[PDB]
């Protein structure tokens, strides 16, 4: 147990012990990005790879040529924090060693007539964090992975639901990773098309004959020949034996049944049949047959012979004639039948009919045409059947050969149409479209090269135009290239992409599983109103590899999915999960990862299957499943057994206790709604867990986790100093680790971002222990809730259909209290009138509303500010503006006129009141700086000279703790090296050689340290003195941040982990709720009318089971009160770990007394408990811990209503849950509008809270309102409300004046409408 | 006037690695940063009242 986990060690009820533990869950991001941009010497990855399939730029001519060499990343001029700060992508510059290299026209091609080498800046590539996000444009973003169709062949029919009858149609479908497409189909008449990109149908042996075909050659690939002879002025039938198994058949011998078993007669074996002419009738020939003589073609290929054929054969004195096979059950004439229907008869003819489907209406030339097709398929520049698309492809037609190829030829082809004709035949099978065998993961390594790619042709074209100029005598290869469609491509996909999704981070559970989030959308994937039911499926194949529980409830069900808790990703892209080896009939260590494709074949136990001590089975038939079918197998041909129980869920599902007992839509609810809670003010560990919180919270980044081990030498609530052992520090290092942990910082979601210490000064710490938690964070688990004591009951009706019933003791104890911090953005542009300026001098606005602001016009850091309050004062000039008559009188009667400039400054919202806690001001070069900006300016360079002034003083007392024990190796009396002061030893004078050179060796180490000093301070005060890139036009910004304090209220949204979510209808006084015989009250009311029917029974069980929790930490509470004696205390705890027969074992005898103290402690709020899923805690264990904590068995109490003292008539369940506060927060919920804003062209009010809008009243509402007959109210809404611009002002006055009457008239969208119809040439008008 | 600034602030860009400041631009143009300021703001292309 590590120092982290035995502060708090939870009860494990598991029973089956784990033999892999969980891969870390940012694995799917890192090692792509690490794929994506470490140097490849082999040439198949990333930069490297693109590189390589663009260059080399060769010039048409032949002058010149472009080479690379070698890339480079350069160091970031900002690392992550500032560049969050202030505004700007975190990238890296990429820098490429390019050779221009010129040729000599005189010599021979070839001859190096010159060489250039040069460095070139190709962009800026940006990073991935070391949590697995990207900061574009001072933002978290997460790139989520894609879903798509691995390139390559795929057969498939239309399972006779097209044409009349059934007929099912086959057709085959060729797609790589950058072409053009391919498809061959059959038609109900039995003949084989041809598509390119999905246009006109063709014959489809068009491209046969394109390669060069002849219709002989094509009738020998397509069919097997059947060959007669004239033997002795007879028929000769050359008989294969497997074809006979209607007439009278040869060898007298051994004559066959006549005109009505085979292989008796077969056995003997004669190579001599006869048979009737008649036979010959209906076959078709299989060559062409010419006669000198007459020079002409007797007969010609793919044509019926006939009598009148054969006595022309038999003048001409052939006597051999072979002809094609041709069944109804095995094999067919379809490519027999499909060279009758075509018209070509020579390549050029083909090419020509291939040019004018691709190209109609232009004149086709022969050389135009040959360039088409060979560009179509068959050049390396336009068709790319990548790696994985070329092992798919070969694996499909089984052939073995061109591994690295990357374009089509004649054997892929004609291997295509062979294996769809055999599908047709009946041999072979369609492909499942759906079978993640056939579906691939393309991460952000792939398209960031993707785009790369794209990026680097954008170049490479202009670059070929430029050197095919000539004059290239005084070019350079960084005068060549354009670095800016580069960083368009990167930015592009980085900034716009479907994909590149802003970063979800109300909890680390979000942020892992928006990390570990599969899409089939984005481009090249699927749109969602043209995907169908069957890819929204659960395959059989997603056993392991996607969870069948988490996926958005919506119109993006199946679309998008969650990564399994141990699925990986091979290096082709395909999803593989791991499994035991099963040797011997023994379930052993070793763990292999499957692929869906290798799943299929073997027999795979489950983690349920019983084991004996020797490492078997003990059933004789074990549960498990073959070929995606579960069934009873026998022990001896199980191969494989699955590597944990919640290896087919994924970690949101794998966080719900008792899961097994829950229906999967509310376990769907559940994983969706743990995403959605808000961090509280503390944070608190989920009494009834899983035993995944410590992965998820250590994995997510959020936590300070130690990188060295050590004794913690400093604490404070910003800084974690810790010293490394001696065993574990590099030579000639500090010795001293720094954690600056972030405080109160802003999230995505305007949620609050801190971290807070967890250790002690002088406490050990090793590698991997948690020193900070951050939200959402206990001691190292997770912690997305707080435990609620739950009652299942009805309460009055405040608890009708899901509301919930929350006692005033919660709200009192801040135990659902939120901090949430918002950005507030003044910004003083440049406009035609004038500068905008940040003053305090605000027109019309007296001294009550300066109070909070300072000199500069910005308020003071710490101001409690409300509605309406002005937080940075702005004036703009302003023009001339027309007074009307009857406002100059007044400005006559009194004279007071100041209309100079007009009031833009930043106010509060309406209803948030908070804290201003930073402010910010960034100001564009060559702009005076104000006073409050230089006050930022200076408090940030003392405090970076502060803390580097720390770190150097930490640092070199580690150091020269270092130097004094190395001089302890031989041990003297430091007081008389203290006897000289401290600077005084650089003034030491030594004679002697020896001590000479040191004194000059330390003299020298103190002026280097003195220097990096220097130059570290004076690169931070670079950093912090340049000014802002503001915007075009932008003078000065200043950004406020206000925490806002939101405490739990009617109308919040509260769930748990089961999907039982609600809305709090009351909070209710503590003398009204319900109360146990002990006086305690509950704290919340749950009806029980909402479990039966939505069958999640884990909360049932999870009731119970934090009851029982709750008990034990209440017994160890009275046990430490009474300052009981420690073996009483051990006991204890040895017998509550003890309970069940479960896989932990804690030894409490191994704990020393000040452990066995803290680890009480820790239990003193409830005893936190593992049930994982599907190995979870049995009803007995339950009871058993009941009992042990002296409750009810059944762990229902008899509770006493406070409103009258009287008990209810029947038991109640009463216990613990975990709920958590879901964002869906009636603070942000709630609007209302009497007349505000209205649109430019519609004329109508605008929509949303953020524009003050209105709602909607749609159609339906529309015809509810006719329905009723309310002919008023639908009038008022269409016009006085909406779109009639004198009406609505004629109502407010009306309103005004008290009269509640209108005046209603013409929607001003009618007049667009005719407007529009008008422009449209057509006269519409109106008729008296 | 905007596609030799473009062109300059080019090859400056390629010549030091990082977008050029516009004192710089300004510098190698011989003309007033000012002007510079005007140029860069002058007008991009309007945004579509329809992108999503």
């Amino acid at each position: 147990y590590s120092y982290t986990e035995k502060k708090r060690i939870r009860k494990d009820f598991g029973t089956r012990p784990q033999v892999l533990d969980i891969p870390y869950l940012l694995s799917i991001q890192l090692d792509s990005f690490e794929k994506f941009i470490e140097q490849d010497p082999e040439g198949q990855y990333g930069l490297e790879a693109a590189f390589r399939s663009v260059f080399p730029i060769q010039s048409y001519n032949g002058n010149s040529e472009l080479q690379y060499v070698s890339y480079r990343l350069g160091e970031p001029v900002f690392d992550v924090k500032e560049c969050q700060i202030r505004g700007v992508t975190y990238s890296k510059p990429l820098r490429v060693k390019l050779r221009l290299v010129i040729f000599d026209k005189d010599a021979p091609a070839g001859t190096v007539k010159d060489i250039k080498e040069q460095e070139v800046y190709m962009g800026e590539i940006p990073l991935m964090t070391e949590n697995g996000t990207f900061v574009i444009n001072g933002t978290e973003r997460v790139i989520v992975s894609q879903l798509h169709r691995s390139p390559g062949v795929f057969f498939d029919s239309d399972k006779g639901k097209t044409h009349s009858s059934g007929k099912v149609l086959y057709n085959a479908r060729i797609i790589p990773y950058r072409g053009s497409w391919l498809d061959f189909e059959f038609d109900p008449k039995d003949n084989l098309y041809v598509r390119i990109d999905r246009r006109r149908k063709l014959p489809a042996s068009i491209i046969l004959r394109v390669l060069g075909k002849t219709s002989a050659e094509i009738l020998d690939i397509f069919f097997e020949k059947v060959n007669f002879e004239v033997k002795d002025q007879t028929l000769m039938m050359e008989l294969v034996p497997e074809r006979l198994r209607t007439f009278d058949i040869e060898a007298d011998g051994k004559v066959y049944v006549e005109k009505g078993h085979i292989r008796q007669l077969e056995k003997d074996g004669v190579n001599f049949i006869e048979v009737p002419v008649e036979y010959i009738v209906g076959k078709v020939s299989a060559k062409d047959y010419v006669n000198e003589a007459t020079g002409e073609l007797i007969i010609t290929a793919n044509q019926e012979i006939s009598l009148e054929a054969l006595a022309n054969l038999s003048q001409a004195g052939y006597k051999k004639l072979e002809v094609l096979f041709t069944n109804d059950l095995d094999h067919g004439p379809f490519m027999s039948e499909t060279l009758r229907v075509d018209s070509t008869t020579d390549r050029i003819s083909a090419l020509v009919e291939i040019y004018r489907m691709m190209r109609p209406g232009e004149p086709p030339t022969k050389e135009a045409a040959e360039s088409l097709f060979e560009s179509l398929f068959f050049s390396a520049e336009r068709y790319d059947l990548s790696t994985v698309g070329r092992m798919k492809f070969n694996s499909s037609i089984g052939r073995e050969d061109a591994e690295e190829q990357g374009t089509l030829d004649e054997v892929d082809i004609i291997e295509v149409m062979k294996k769809l004709i055999s599908i047709r035949n009946g041999k072979g099978e369609v492909d499942d479209i759906d079978h993640l065998g056939n579906r691939r993961i393309r991460s952000v390594g792939e398209m960031a090269e993707n785009q790369f790619r794209v990026g680097l042709v954008r170049v490479e074209r202009a670059v070929k135009e430029r050197l095919s100029l000539g004059d290239l005598d005084n070019v350079m290869p960084q005068d060549l290239i354009n670095a800016k469609p580069i960083s368009a491509a990167v930015k592009e996909f980085f900034g716009s992409s479907q994909l590149s999704q802003f970063m979800d981070q109300n909890n680390p559970l979000s942020e892992v599983t928006h990390k570990r989030r599969i899409s089939a959308l984005g481009p090249g994937g699927l749109t969602r109103e043209r995907a169908g039911f069957e890819v929204r499926d659960v395959h059989v194949t997603h056993y392991g590899r996607l969870c069948p529980i988490e996926t958005p409830e919506g119109p993006n069900i199946g679309l998008i999915n969650s990564l399994s808790a141990f699925a990986r990703c091979n290096e082709y892209g395909f999803l593989e999960t791991p499994y035991r080896r099963v040797v011997n009939g023994v379930v052993t260590d070793e763990v292999d990862y499957l692929s869906a494709i290798e799943e299929g074949q073997f027999v795979i136990a489950q983690a349920n299957a019983k084991l004996t001590e020797e490492g078997g089975f003990a059933d004789e038939l074990v549960t498990a499943r073959q070929k995606g079918e579960s069934g009873l197998h026998p022990r001896e041909h199980v191969d494989y057994m699955d590597v944990a129980t919640n290896q087919v869920v994924s970690i949101a599902a794998s966080l719900i206790p008792f899961l097994e007992h829950d229906d999967a839509n509310r376990a769907l609810m559940g994983a969706n709604m743990q995403r959605q809670a808000v961090p509280t003010l503390r944070s608190e560990k989920p009494l009834v867990g899983t035993g995944i919180e410590r992965n998820v919270a250590v994995d997510s980044g959020v936590t300070a986790v130690a990188k060295r081990g050590g004794v913690i030498q400093s604490v404070d609530a910003s800084r974690i100093v810790v010293k490394v052992n001696e065993e574990e520090l590099i030579p000639g290092e500090a010795g001293i680790d720094i954690y600056n942990l972030t405080k109160y910082t802003r999230s995505n979601q305007n949620t609050c971002i801190n971290q807070r210490p967890c250790v002690m000064p002088g406490e050990p710490v090793a590698r991997g222990d948690v020193l900070a938690d951050g939200p959402s964070t206990d001691l190292g688990e997770l912690a997305l809730g707080q435990n609620m004591r739950i009652a299942f009951m009805p309460w009055n009706g405040y608890n009708f259909e899901d509301s919930i019933l929350v006692s005033e003791r919660v709200v009192q104890d801040d135990r659902f209290t939120t901090i949430h911090i918002q950005e507030l953005s003044c910004v003083a542009r440049d406009t035609k009138l004038g500068a905008e300026e940040i003053t305090a001098d605000i027109p019309n606005v007296g001294e009550a509303a300066l109070s909070k602001l300072d000199e500069s016009g910005i308020v003071y850091i710490g101001a409690e500010v409300k509605g309406g309050d002005i937080l940075v004062g702005k004036v703009t000039p302003k023009g001339e503006t027309q007074l009307t008559p009857e406002e100059k009188l007044l400005r006559a009667i009194f004279g007071e006129k100041a209309s100079d400039v007009k009031d833009t400054s930043l106010r509060v919202p309406n209803s948030v009141a908070g804290t201003v806690i930073d402010v910010q001001v960034f100001t564009r070069d060559g702009v005076e700086k104000d006073k409050r900006a230089l006050e930022i300016e200076q408090m940030q360079l003392k405090e970076a000279k502060k803390d580097l002034t720390e770190e150097f003083q930490i640092l070199e007392g580690g150091l020269l703790a270092r130097v004094r024990s190395v001089l302890l190796a031989g041990g003297y009396t430091e007081a008389k090296l203290s006897s000289i002061e401290r600077k005084k030893w650089l003034e030491q004078t030594l004679e002697n050689e020896e001590l000479q050179n040191q004194l000059e060796q330390l003299a020298e180490q103190y002026d280097e340290l003195k220097a990096d000093f220097d130059k570290k301070f004076e690169a931070k005060r670079r950093k912090i003195t340049q000014g802002d890139d503001l915007a075009p036009g932008v003078l000065k910004i200043v950004k406020v941040y206000l925490a806002v304090k939101r405490r739990i209220q009617p109308g919040d949204k509260m769930a748990g982990r089961h999907g039982n979510k609600g809305v709090i209808s009351k909070i209710n006084p503590v003398e009204d709720m319900p109360y146990d015989e002990n006086g305690q009250p509950v704290d919340i009311v749950l009806n029980p009318l909402g479990v039966p029917s939505r069958m999640n029974i884990g909360q049932i069980l999870e009731v119970h089971l934090g009851l029982a929790a709750k008990g034990i930490g209440d017994k160890i509470n009275q046990m430490i009160k009474e300052q009981q004696e420690l073996a009483k205390l051990r006991e204890f705890l040895q017998k509550v770990y003890d309970l069940g027969d479960t896989r932990q074992r804690v030894d409490i005898s191994e704990l020393s007394d000040e452990d066995v103290r803290t680890l009480a402690h820790n239990l003193r709020a409830g005893l936190p408990v593992a049930t994982p899923v599907f190995d979870g805690a049995p009803e007995s264990s339950i009871k058993a811990m009941l009992e042990l904590a002296d409750l009810p068995a059944s762990g229902q109490l008899t509770l006493f209503d406070g409103r009258t003292g009287d008990a209810f008539e029947r038991p109640v369940t009463v216990g613990y849950m975990y709920m958590l506060k879901l964002n869906h927060l009636v603070d942000d919920k709630m609007h209302a509008r009497s007349t505000g804003s209205y649109s430019l062209v519609t004329q109508q009010p605008l929509g949303g809270k953020a524009q003050f809008g209105g709602q909607r009243f749609g159609e339906m509402e529309v015809w509810a309102l006719e329905a009723y007959g309310a002919a008023y109210t639908l009038q008022e809404m269409l016009t006085v409300k909406s779109d009639d611009v004198n009406g609505r002002t004629k109502m407010y006055k009306n309103i005004v004046d008290g009269n509640h009457a209108m005046e209603p008239g013409m929607p001003e969208s009618f007049n667009v409408l005719l407007k529009e119809i008008r422009s449209l040439g057509i006269n519409i008008e109106l008729e008296d | 006037t905007i596609n030799k600034l473009n062109r300059i602030s080019r090859q400056m860009l390629q010549e030091m690695g990082r977008e050029p400041l516009p004192e710089e631009l300004a510098e190698r143009m011989q003309m007033p940063e000012d002007k510079i300021r005007k140029v860069l703001k002058i007008a991009k292309e309007p945004i579509s009242m329809e992108t999503p």
